[PDB]
């Protein structure tokens, strides 16, 4: 059986260390947190109905020790809820650490802690950009592969108190009812098009009135009306997204109707941006907390 | 599209910190990959998710393989 | 009806004997101070507030001629008002004599003498650990399940004069409001994880900033930065705990700010420990007691 | 923050009793066979026997079969 | 006094790097030893330096014994 | 007899992780660090005869990790030359890694290497000031006795390039000729008072100007034209001390004449100083390297 | 500043592999068989060898193994 404590405690154990130090958890241990956490995953909904108070966050791309201070920023759990909003994994130097901890906190506190699904949770992207890379290197290629099987069954979306929606890229020309969504089941696969790519990949720009290309070769951009209508329609407040790097961690889009957050600071050592984390608190009221490159 | 009562509110108040300091460039493995590596992985792709990764049989439609 | 006199008497006569010598109760006494003490351990909060003078003591393991020499030290019961801080059954050799004695002494001096629970005043432990065996030798199963029915009613923790919190092991992640101690509703196990975990068997460790693994495999590890923030979050002056063997007896974290203690010398015979006893006075005073080894 | 506590520089020593205090680890001689029948055996204890109030059965330490 | 020649010479370029930032307070417990304590001490450090510290012969009036 | 490579690269290597770690040597190990550094010491003068370039460094007490900030600032071994000017152990938490390390490198690199006798290198005050408990604590009583003879043998002061005059506290009433430092045989105590007890314990005071009373019960105050006169007398141009915490590392006094070099930075915890350290170059041009808390 | 400065080496993304010999590359290790006084009467022959017979620069003889007796 998993020693649940024994393992977060190793991967907090380095706080305090020079960034870069590995966390050593045995190949067990790694397949007893995807096969726990995957079953998790699939005892809650695949869109989520979560409640204020909450803090939530954006890419973490395997910054482990961005997490920890971000952690260390906002109060480790329980002493905060999370709602992570996905990108865990490639790019970064150790993302093994970085979903490890997290996976280990879903199993911890599975109702005051929740994961949803980036566009960089499934096998074709992260087969290419690192996470493959990083389990073959330091363990095996099955272990990529169980690591799939428990990405494969993430939440995709969230509504917070009925006025929040949340996903990690945007919105869908494809999503007219919350039901599709609803109804997608798990274990899946990200199509190359439709509903639950649409999810993780859109983005916004203003330059475009409906729908737009996106640069990336995926999905599409999307303008403010879109925005407008959507919450409207569902009679929501506010798109939350990340997908994006933004200069001050977070950046308002559409009359303030949609913010997308960042979380990885500094991202890959290319930008100088800031990384941050949105609080929502039980009457509704937002505030957003960055940690600043000096 | 504006009497619509809105529920939520923004705090003008913003907390900054002081984000560690420490190396992030990284390296980019996908750059060094030729034109046979991804014909070789996309092979890979399409042989796993077919014959190895569980999908519900009501998201099959939604497994995305690749082109030879 | 009860013979506590008689008991206390029988208990304390082996006194002088050899050590290793058998205080002969019947069946029917020992449920007698299961069950008496049960009641009182259920009629006081599982949070006590308690106020000195008061003299803690640690763990003493079946070591129960070391008992009776603590008590010659410091004043058998009611010279001197008493806190124990758990971990009175296994791995010595008798048991039964420590946790009788305990008992009788709670019935006898029920607002001068108390009782918190260890690690080792739970089911699945002293099922392996020898109290289980020593039951089933000198008497039968049901007793064992006699004790187990009482320790599940043992308090928690205990805070002296608003400025001293006690209990076994230390700090829990999950514990961010006395009142969550106070909710805990008994008779109840010990569980594998969680905040009454935590508060039987976490360790002080100076190399962890937050929180660490603890090779006991069970729970975890905290730093002095959690020890200081916990006491000035509630406006706690020090933490008394135990559950680790310490040369002196006792020893100090923190700067002072926790501080451990063992009541068993020469623990098992297997180190040259010496075991102690704090003293806090009216004035808030303490001051500590040992029994070295010579 | 003020701080009230105080610790006195005294400490108390005395001798404690000297005879032999290492003592037979029964547990360290447990097959894999005998750790199953224990679980088995707190599991059944500990389901129908042990009394445990009805907001903490959540708590109860349950073993693998 | 005025006029020695001095071969010293001091640069004017100071070089200012950063020291780890971590808490460096310490707890004293020396400040905590009583008269019979001081008292134990002081007899140890007698039997110590005067029949086990090693002290050249020309040295141990050197040696720095303390009050009973 | 001695793997020192060994021993040097397990001290190194915790560079990177949370100050505090420990550094495991074996019992044997630091004994053959202690005999074998203890017969260089006494092969070498008790007035060192040094030449630049060198690197000068005041106290450390026992702060591990700032030594090795240091040598990173600085150099590791044999990249400079290195005088330290006493006080490594005492206070801080890990003099046993910061002396082992220390000595393990002037049995590596005897000629580009040196250490200098602090008032806290006697038996009577690191008895007291931590580093014997730090012994008691790890190892045995006999380890501290072990340091306390291969302390007794260190060098009391040293001349760089016959210009700088260096001991860890200042200037003696006694000290009339260079020969009487020669003349003191090892291994020897630091006695009560006279010269010995003054190149160790006497500090520089404005206020005064011959000699004064020293605030420490110890030895005496000396003043600017003290230092003018030594100075002309032995045709020196520079004391250079340590034994006072100085806010930028280094503090100048006398017309430039003495220097006080610290290089324990937030030194204590209580203070909110840099460390710095002195590099002299071939043409004894003078420069400082200061280590500053942020 | 480490990251400014120009290099000149650049690697191919092309790796050429080819198939190695197959055969049995096991081989003894006599030097696991060594006993106590086997090792001490090698360390007295590479003594005697390095003092008196093996050939070593005037300005080198200080780098020259020897070994415990
Ligand atoms: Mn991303
Ligand atoms: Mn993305
Ligand atoms: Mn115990
Ligand atoms: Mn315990
Ligand atoms: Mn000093
Ligand atoms: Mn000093």
């Amino acid at each position: 059986s998993l020693n649940l404590d024994s393992i977060i405690g190793r991967l907090l154990e380095v706080q305090g260390s020079r960034p870069g130090k590995n966390v050593q958890l045995t190949e067990n241990e790694i397949r007893g947190l995807c096969l726990k956490s995957r079953e998790i995953f699939l005892s809650q909904p695949i869109l989520l109905e979560l409640e204020a108070p909450l803090k939530i966050c954006g890419d973490i791309h395997g910054q482990y020790y961005d997490l920890l201070r971000l952690f260390e920023y906002g109060g480790f759990p329980p002493e905060s809820n999370y709602l992570f909003l996905g990108d865990y994994v490639d790019r970064g130097k150790q993302s093994l650490e970085t979903i490890c901890l997290l996976l280990a906190y879903k199993i911890k506190y599975p109702e005051n802690f929740f994961l949803l699904r980036g566009n960089h949770e499934c096998a074709s992207i992260n087969r290419i950009y690192g996470f493959y890379d990083e389990c073959k290197r330091r363990y095996n290629i099955k272990l990529w592969k169980t690591f799939t099987d428990c990405f494969n069954c993430l939440p995709i979306a969230a509504i917070v108190d009925e006025k929040i929606f949340c996903c990690h890229g945007g919105l869908s020309p494809d999503l007219q009812s919350m039901e599709q969504i609803r109804r997608i089941m798990r274990p899946t696969d990200v199509p190359d098009q439709g509903l639950l790519c649409d999810l993780l990949w859109s983005d916004p720009d203003k330059d475009v009135q409906g729908w737009g290309e996106n640069d990336r070769g995926v999905s599409f951009t999307f303008g403010a009306e879109v925005v407008a209508k959507f919450l409207h329609k569902h009679d929501l407040d506010l798109i939350c997204r990340a997908h994006q790097v933004v200069e001050d961690g977070y950046e308002f889009f559409a009359k303030r109707q949609l913010v997308t957050l960042f979380s990885a600071p500094n991202y890959c050592g290319e930008f100088d941006n800031a990384g941050a984390m949105m609080s929502v608190d039980e009457t509704l009221m937002c505030s957003f907390q960055i940690l600043k490159p000096a | 599209l504006r009497e619509r009562k809105i529920l939520i509110r923004f705090s003008d108040y913003v907390e900054v910190a002081d984000a560690q300091d420490y190396d992030r460039r990284a390296d980019k493995p996908w750059t060094r990959l030729t034109a046979a590596d991804k014909a070789a992985i996309r092979k890979e792709l399409n042989e796993f998710k077919s014959t190895e990764m569980e999908v519900h049989e009501l998201s099959r439609h939604l497994t995305r393989f690749h082109r030879p």
